[PDB]
Formats: C-alpha cells, sequence, structure tokens
RNA sequence: CUGCUGUGAAUCUGCCGGGACCACCCGGUAAGCCUGAAUACUUCCCAGUGACCGAUAGCGGAUUAGUACCGUGAGGGAAU
RNA sequence: UCUACCCAUGGCCAGGGUGAAGCGCGGGUAAGACCGCGUGGAGGCCCGAACCCACUUAGGUUGAAGACUGAGGGGAUGAG
RNA sequence: GAGUGAGAAUGCAGGCAUGAGUAGCGAUUAGGCAAGUGAGAACCUUGCCCGCCGAAAGACCAAGGGUUCCUGGGCCAGGCCAGUCCGCCCAGGGUGAGUCGGGACCUAAGGCGAGGCCGACAGGCGUAGUCGAUGGACAACGGGUUGAUAUUCCCGUACCCGUGUAUGUGCGUCCAUGAUGAAUCUCGUUGGUAGUAGUCAAGCGAUGGGGUGACGCAGGAAGGUAGCCGUACCGGUCAGUGGUAAUACCGGGGUAAGCCUGUAGGGAGUCAGAUAGGUAAAUCCGUCUGGCAUAUAUCCUGAGAGGUGAUGCAUAGCCGAGUGAGGCGAAUUCGGUGAUCCUAUGCUGCCGAGAAAAGCCUCUAGCGAGGACAUACACGGCCCGUACCCCAAACCAACACAGGUGGUCAGGUAGAGAAUACUAAGGCGUACGAGUGAACUAUGGUUAAGGAACUCGGCAAAAUGCCCCCGUAACUUCGGGAGAAGGGGGACCCACAUGGCGUGUAAGCCUUUACGGCCCAAGCGUGAGUGGGUGGCACAAACCAGUGAGAAGCGACUGUUUACUAAAAACACAGGUCCGUGCGAAGUCGCAAGACGAUGUAUACGGACUGACGCCUGCCCGGUAGCGAAAUUCCUUGUCGGGUAAGUUCCGACCUGCACGAAUGGCGUAACGACUUCUCAACUGUCUCAACCAUAGACUCGGCGAAAUUGCACUACGAGUAAAGAUGCUCGUUACGCGCGGCAGGACGAAAAGACCCCGGGACCUUCACUACAACUUGGUAUUGGUGC
C-alpha cells in the first residue's frame, strides 16, 4: 500500500518552518505572534 | 570521431557516441577544477525559469582561459586533451613554459605536445591567440571576443569557427559559425583555428536515459497541454493551436532581437533565415 | 486647492481671489518662512450606575480559558 | 512534514542468465567489410526477490483501512 | 418597556429513546492441561506440552513519542469481554562518555546576510561574512555488573593536550666557531678604504599567504577474514520401546581493541641546475634543462596469518547455601566450506566525465642568547543525548487500527538464492470466548462424463512451470524473434571410483634461508557421465516454479500519467523539421536591481510542431501547373471464397473512375506491450450441473455493546378510489397473541436539499463580443558645441 499520512513529524523541521526566529523574520510574521500574543496564546509559535 | 553502438537493445539501435580518440586523459586537473552544481533551470527566485533542465550527472567546472592576455609572448606545451563535460569541445591543457597550467577551447587538429604562442607575435597556427589586429584576414579563428578584454565568447561550441573578412580601422570584419557578418574591435583576440570535436553533431543519443544523463528534461507539446496551460492547448486531438505558433506565454514568431541596441551598428549583415 | 511633466514671471503702476475680461471695484498680500493652549479616543488604574445578562444567558472564557481539544501552519476553539 | 518538480549529500538493489570491441589465428583477404574459437563484461538487456508500482479479479464497501486485503500482475543497473 | 409566547427552519445545545440486548468485538498462528494467586481467572504467574514467526513476528540504529523504563502498590475509568494483569492509575527510583552521536572542527544545497545595489513605502536581491549534514576530519576495545545505565559504571588492557622533574646543547652566544662579491681609473683593475663593516649560523617558528591534500558508474578475478559444517581432544546420557555401554548420542571444541611484524594485493622513478608562473617571497608546487636505472632495487599503502594483549577474561560441565547466591571449572586441535564483509577511495572498463576543512611542505615573517627540540618520570585536560518503544499496542494513522515507517546484523537443512518449506537462537500464541456437520456469504480443497457448450469477454479458475541433453519457424533493423515451438532424462543403491576435480600432511626445490615457490600421501569437501540393479501410480514427488502458437489494429521501443472508478491508442521519448537568439543573447522569474539560460556562445540555448527506422520526382518538374504509379483502405465491395455446423476480428483475389487520401503525412516496419480484437492447442466447476469437505462468519450460550433511520402505529390481501402506483380511504376477502432463523417484492426503502433537463446565480475556459490594463513607436525632459553642410 502506500499509506503515508500528511503529517510526518519532524522537531528541526517544525522549529525551522514554524518557529519563533523564522516567524520573527518577517514582519508578517512579527504580525502573527504578535496577534497571537494579543490573543492569550501560550504558544506563541512551534 | 564516432563510434555507432550496435543494436544489442531497442535504446541503442541507433545510438552513437563519441569515439573520445583525441582524450589524451580521463582526468581533469584538480588545480583548475571547481564545483558545479545543477540549477535545475530555476533563478534565484527558485522558479523554473528555464523549463526542461534538471536531473543530468554531476558536473566539475574546468576552468578555461578564454580571456588570454597574460601570457603574451610565453609560450604553451599541449599537455593532454580532455574532456569538458560543460562544452560540447574538448578542452586542451597547456603547460605554460613558464610553469603555470590552463585549459583553452581545445582547436580542431591539436595533438598532445603541440606549441601554442600568445601575442601579437605569435604565428597564425591553430591554438595560437594573437589580437585581430595582427591575425591576417581571411583566416578560420575561433573563441573571438566582442569587446577588448572581455574574454572568448564567439565560436567557442564544437567545430564551429568564424571567419576573419577583413579588417578595416579599427575593426575587423567576422563571418560568424550562423553567417552572419558581425564588426568586432581589432583588438580583441582570437585563437586562430576551428575548434575541434566537430563530430559531435552527429550523435545519436538513441534513448532518452542519454538525454536524461545530460539534464534535458522532458518537453511536453503545447497542443497536447491544456487551454489554461498553453495557448495550443486544447482541441479534439494533437491540433497544431488553432492559429500559427505562440510561445507558452503567448508570444508568437518571429525576430525577438530587441531594436536600439548598441551592437546594431557594428553587426553589419544578420544570419541567413532559410534561403 | 493639489501630484507629476514641460515652459516659466518683480518689488507695490507688483501679485493673488471674488467660479473669464477694460476694468467701477472690493478683499488679501502666496511662493524663504516657521511657530501656541482650548477637540477625538481608552490598553490600563480608581469610584460608581443600570425598567442590562444571570450559567444553552452574559465576554469565547463565573469553572485548567484562549485552557483542553483540532490543525503542519496561519488559525479555529469548547464543556464544566 | 502530503503531493509535483528540482537542488545538495547519503543509502539500496538476493540470486540466475544472455554476451556489445581490442589479442592469436582457420580465415576473409593485395588489402579491407566481415564469419568462427577464446578473452572482456556492455545494455533505460532477460528471468526473478527486497524495493517501487498498481493491470486483473474476489473481498471490503456504517471496512481491519476516509483507498485497504488475498490471489495473481508490471519494473526490478535505471528516465531506478 | 419588552431579549414577551415555537412544533417544525435536513434549526442549535444538553439529555434520552428506535434499530437492540441487535451488528461488531479488528486477520490470514492456537491453544491445552497441572499447580499458584486471588473475593473473583479462558485471559495474570509458574511448570510442562502444543502451535506460529524465524531476510522476522529475532536483535539493534535513526526519526518520532516522552517516562510509557524499573521497583512497590491499585483495579469503579481505559483494554472492544473479564482481569488479580497491563503501554492504564499512584508513589519512589532510574539515563554516568576525553574516545559512542552531535556542539566546541569543516563545509554542500539552501537560509540569513554588515555594508551595498535595486524598489514610492512595504520590501527584492546580494557581496564580505555567517550558519546550514544527509557528507569530510576526529582518540577504545573485550569482559563483568544493576531492578532499571553502560564502548559511559567497574575489571583488564588501549589510544588523543598540559605542569614540576631528570637525559642529552642536536647549534649559536659578549668572544672565537662556516658561506657570500664588498668595491677606484667610451668600460678595464684589484693598486687601497674593504674578505673589515653587514646578511645569513642559532634553537625553534602561521591566523598570512603559495602548493599537494580530493570523491562517478559498472565488472569481475585473486587473496583473505567473519560465519558455517565437521574433526583431535574434553565433559557428560542411557531419554522404562526391538537394538543400543561407547562403536551410539548430547554439550564444549571460546577470547577484542591496542601494540609487534609487515605477508597477498595496490601505487610509486630518483638527484642536481635554472625559473618568477603560483599576487610578495619560497628550498614548496609547477615548467624546462641535464645525470643515473628502469631492477626478483628501494619507498609508501596494505587485507590478512602469526606473536602479544591473555598466568587475565569467558565457557561446557561440577557440587550443593533455592536469599540460589556461591564457589570450582576440562578440552580448545586440526580440516572443509565460505561471504553481499576486508585488501578496495584498489584494479580493469566506460561515458553520462563524477561537492572543502584538517594533514603535509614552503616562505616571507616571529621569539630569541640562548630559547627551544626530543626522550623518561610523577602528577591534570568541557556542554548536549544516553531510560524505555522503535514494521510498533509507545512513531505517522481520531482507535491497543490488517495501512505507512529510512538504515544495520542475516544460523542450519534443502535451494541458484535475501524465493520457498521446515527449523536454531530469540520472540510470540496479539487482549472477547465457548459451542454448533442449518441456509446463505467469504477463503481454501476435490470432483464422474463432457471441456468454453459459460460469458460482453476464457472473467475466475485450471493449466505450463525447475535442471540437463537435444531441437527450434515466419520474419528481422541481423541485435533478435528464442526459454520460439517440439522431444528425451531426472528418484534410490551398487560398480567404474583408493577414479576425476578442489583443497591442501610430510619430504625434497632452489636456496634470498622465507609470513617463499612447485609437487604431494593422508584427511576433508565435490560435479557429471557410463553400466547394472531397486521401489512406487507417481523421482523438478512437497514448497517453489513461463502456458504456448498464429493473426488484426494502435503506439517504434524502456519509461510517464488522472494519490482516490480511466495506465491507454494518451504523455514522454531517441530522430526530424521550422522559427528565434551574436551574448548581463533570445526566452523566462521580477516594478527594478538581479537571477536562470550558462560559469554555456549558431555543432549552443529557447520555443513550436512531429515523434525510432524505411519508402514515397510524373516529357519539360524549358510549362498548365503537380501527374494520372504505388502500399489506399471510407470500401457500405457487394461477387466469391478461407476460417464455424452456424464465424465475429480478420485474410485473400475480383472489386469498385475524372477520386482522393497522403509530392511529407500517409503507408510499411523487426522488437517491445498488465494496450484493443480474434483463432487455435492445452487446461479446466466458466458452463451442462451441481455435489461434498474444512475454515471465517452466519446460528446457539455467556460478557461487552453501537449504527444509519425514525411524524405516528394492536403497520394484511384483492378490486377500486385518491396528487392518477394505498398497511392507514371504499366495498369485500383473509387473518388467534408473541417471537426466532431466512428471502428481499413493497414500504415510490436508507443514503446524498438529482449530477440529467429547465430556470437564477457563479466559476473557470475560448474568441475577429465589450471595455479596460500588462507588454512598443512619436513630441519635447534628461540633451548638447560648432563647423563641412
Amino acid at each position: 500500500a502506500k499509506g503515508k499520512r500528511t503529517f510526518q513529524p519532524n522537531n528541526r523541521r517544525r522549529a525551522r518552518v514554524h518557529g519563533f526566529r523564522l516567524r520573527m523574520r518577517t514582519r508578517a510574521g512579527r504580525a502573527i505572534v504578535a496577534n497571537r500574543r494579543s490573543k492569550g496564546r501560550r504558544a506563541l509559535t512551534a | 570521431g564516432i563510434r555507432k553502438y550496435k543494436p544489442t537493445t531497442p535504446g541503442r539501435r541507433g545510438a552513437s557516441v563519441s569515439d573520445f580518440a583525441e582524450i589524451t586523459r580521463s582526468t581533469p586537473e584538480k588545480s583548475l577544477v571547481r564545483p558545479l552544481h545543477g540549477k535545475g533551470g530555476r533563478n534565484a527566485h527558485g522558479r523554473i525559469t528555464t523549463r526542461h533542465k534538471g536531473g543530468g550527472h554531476k558536473r566539475a567546472y574546468r576552468v578555461i582561459d578564454f580571456r588570454r592576455h597574460d601570457k603574451d609572448g610565453v609560450n604553451a606545451k599541449v599537455a593532454h586533451i580532455e574532456y569538458d563535460p560543460n562544452r560540447t569541445a574538448n578542452i586542451a591543457l597547456l603547460h605554460y613554459l613558464d610553469g603555470e597550467k590552463r585549459y583553452i577551447i581545445a582547436p580542431q587538429g591539436l595533438k598532445q605536445g603541440d606549441v601554442i604562442e600568445s601575442g601579437a607575435n605569435a604565428d597564425i597556427k591553430p591554438g595560437n591567440n594573437l589580437p585581430l589586429r595582427n591575425i591576417p584576414a581571411g583566416t578560420v579563428i575561433h573563441a573571438v571576443e566582442l569587446r577588448p578584454g572581455g574574454g572568448a565568447k564567439l565560436a567557442r561550441s564544437a567545430g564551429v569557427s568564424i571567419q576573419l573578412l577583413g579588417k578595416e580601422g579599427t575593426y575587423a570584419a567576422l563571418r560568424m559559425p550562423s553567417g552572419e557578418i558581425r564588426r568586432v574591435d581589432v583588438r580583441c583576440r582570437a585563437t586562430v583555428g576551428e575548434v575541434g570535436n566537430a563530430e559531435q553533431s552527429n550523435i545519436n543519443w538513441g534513448k532518452a536515459g542519454r538525454m536524461r544523463w545530460k539534464g534535458k528534461r522532458p518537453t511536453v507539446r503545447g497542443v497536447v497541454m491544456n487551454p489554461v496551460d498553453h495557448p495550443h492547448g486544447g482541441g479534439e486531438g494533437k491540433t497544431s493551436g488553432g492559429r500559427h505558433p505562440v510561445s507558452p506565454w503567448g508570444k508568437p514568431e518571429g525576430r525577438t532581437r530587441k531594436p536600439n541596441k548598441p551592437s546594431d551598428k557594428l553587426i553589419v549583415r544578420r544570419r541567413r533565415t532559410g534561403k
């Protein structure tokens, strides 16, 4: 079969694609971090 | 030369390979080799700016001496003739008497141990590189520069050559491999002779595998593509596009050269298009 | 009144506006100018109010609440 | 993080088979194209596992599974 | 004054019913008994037995998970049942590194990028740099120990930088101690200053430079080793059977890195002079010029053997301290076989031509009258991970899910094999059970006589299947077709055979005295052939394992394609033609810079279209003018046949008249094809025509326990009537109430606010629809001087 699911976990890739440094890299990602901080998210990013 | 494969496999039936008879070494000069990674035809944006490129065997760049100006009057010996993945012609590893080694486009008829000269006093023999001011008219040259000191750019493919038709003032008329007549400054340098490996154009690559090795990816036809993808896309059957040919971006066939270029005045007579 | 492009005015007998122009006139003195306080709003803090809600309502959130949980992610998002 | 393509750097491909030029010749032969015996081990070569795939069929079809299983099937040194 | 009234919104939330005590309880292995524990046991523990995997369903690494690990407790949640058990719940404990994997060391792709360039702003790129392993460099192996960690701890023995001591001063100092030209007369010489003064001479000594240091794919052959199979030897068993007392059988028949040696294999000329070419400088590299030998010389690299490590460690076995913790502990030789591992980044071949840091030299420079070099002592020289799972019940899959998950190791017997069967080690019986010859379904099995008559279709099944000898057609691109087709043999025992073959004990060979070569008893493995004989129905006895042949069309081919109904004739392809592009080309991504194109240059790139390979010119290609042949099948072509008893696909001649369709888009075309169609042989439960067996369901009992659906309900049939097809209405007919197992005719059954059709809207696509905008010319801005005019 080909039962490969969509999510293949990888901590390094998760950090490098959704991580705090990548989010702060761009103004859009900084905007996302600020919006999560205002919403009250405990996890502002990966 | 050309070695024709026997039809032992359907992919080798009409296939041929270069008879690497002029090659004297199977390895390059480690000092003159440089790293060279594939691009896939993708630019700094990651987008495919050139289609049908990718895969392909890994290649190592051999630093060629196209701007042959430093060794003016210093002779060289043809140390070797080597295969170059990055060009159709073979490269010639020279041993300059001062002790430096460099690669040049191996001209036709060049053999190992031949002596090569650079500068105005160089003899008019294949491989010698001297300015057009010193190259006599009506001679076959190659690796010709476009601007003084800019490095060879013209007629560096295998088997091609330029005819130095004549010289007037500070310009020389050249008939290019394409038959175009173009003026170039006489201070531009050029290597005498043709480019070797002229038979390579006759190589029949036999199978799709060879071109995938060479880095050529398959080409899909617009008439096969969908209307959204290509202007030719669509039609019940392999149409011709429903009109005259156009590129995948809608550009019809016709002279694509930009007018008002500064080289418009240098170019004497452009190439003859199917006469 | 104003952006860009081009062309381009003297010194008060000047120049501009009065929704052309002689002007009867009137008003004002741009471009080099610059510079003030007196009105909108509430993250937050204090004291209050309600013919407002009263736990399926009222904030998503009276309870672990932007939590649990879902999503790769932006984000969605309770119940008690 | 699926998937399409590409780039860098690694890895894998059990076993078996067939037999692509240069040596010596019987030779062909003035000489050559070339026949045969040995050597050599090429091939998007053949059979066939792993591996990748997904042609047929039966089952599943509130499934074991939001695409799978059984039995066969294709590629399996390559555009893998 | 209203958040003021619900029964409908396939409304929303919560709680419940209906189906229903119903389906299901999750593979293709399988459990049983005895005893224990406990309130309770099919499920937990222990002991046996049985069965399953065994290129894994065994043992590890990586990712991922994150404590799931161990110990002790718990059993009302979870586990598809129960549960005393558990990956569940609770507490405590557990993860030890100079060497392992990473960082502190490098860089690839790529990211970010001081400045910078570009861009109205936002920002896009990008240099220097700096990150970035999946790669490079880099020092450790055996044994033991814990409940849980182990190249980490311990034992033994190894390998990578510093401090206080001693050995030498290997050369020079404040002197002396070597080399260098140090100088006079359109030049001259030595006749001075002046072989003094300076430099190098020391001992060492880049961040800086300069240079070696560095990679593909395939293919063996050889030599080894691991492993395995025996064996000398050693220690033991008599396993209640006919034999079997050592002759038989069972167990062991081990031990690493490091260090020593430097074997097979592989690769290598060396020594001087010059030289700015490597930015400066080099003694290094490179180039050139010469001398000598190209040799069983020498030097590197190097499997392995051997020695040591190893008087240790470990081990079969021995006794009994059942807290079972203890001690003791033999032999360990030779052979055969043999890697997918090592020599080996080797060697050979090939084209498609295969990524920098450290390392090592060189120099400029530097410390320095010494300071430095080596050697031998005694002492010192980080952070992160480490448990546990890891083809899985601990990861991705909502689940303890038949799916997916990269890499390493790869016993034995058959076998070519990593297939397959059975097994060793090891791990499991995996989490609903017990029963029961219902139908029926599924998965297997067999089948008389037929043998495709089934059917759209040989779908499915059945069949062939392996090795060795033979023998192989049309056609062909000469490669193929081909394993064509077709035929014979295969088991076991004996003899040839103390044979042949492979390995290799000694003695001698030369002798360099060697880790030497040749031969070789023996021993151990081992093919095939011949001649006899033996048994059966069967000898590729199981498992495993091509059906083959002829045709027609399509596509040359291998390959790609609609993840999830289309794998094809579609796409691609090698070849071809046309067009563009003279080079920050054209073309693309961008507003631009810039980038790819390409570190390419008309034998090259892009685009278009074809899609191997072969053929396709007739009075003039000076004239009617594109030819009139042929391969051209719409062909309905009938006529006839071939093929069937009836024969489709198709094959032939006769056919068809200005034809008609291809001077390059039509015809052929070997090979290939899970392509479409057909005919054969064989084969068969496809069928005549079905029968029986087993298993999983179904069924019965016990436990747990849903679902879609549902306006209702003590829901018949007929003929009618009705929104025209009625359980509900009419008139009759039938029918005791309630279940259970089945069937599927209806409930216009469920499911999805029909995809068809229409209407309204949308979307996307096309264009000589409309209107715009992105993409090029004119005027003057930037910008502009005279003269020859």
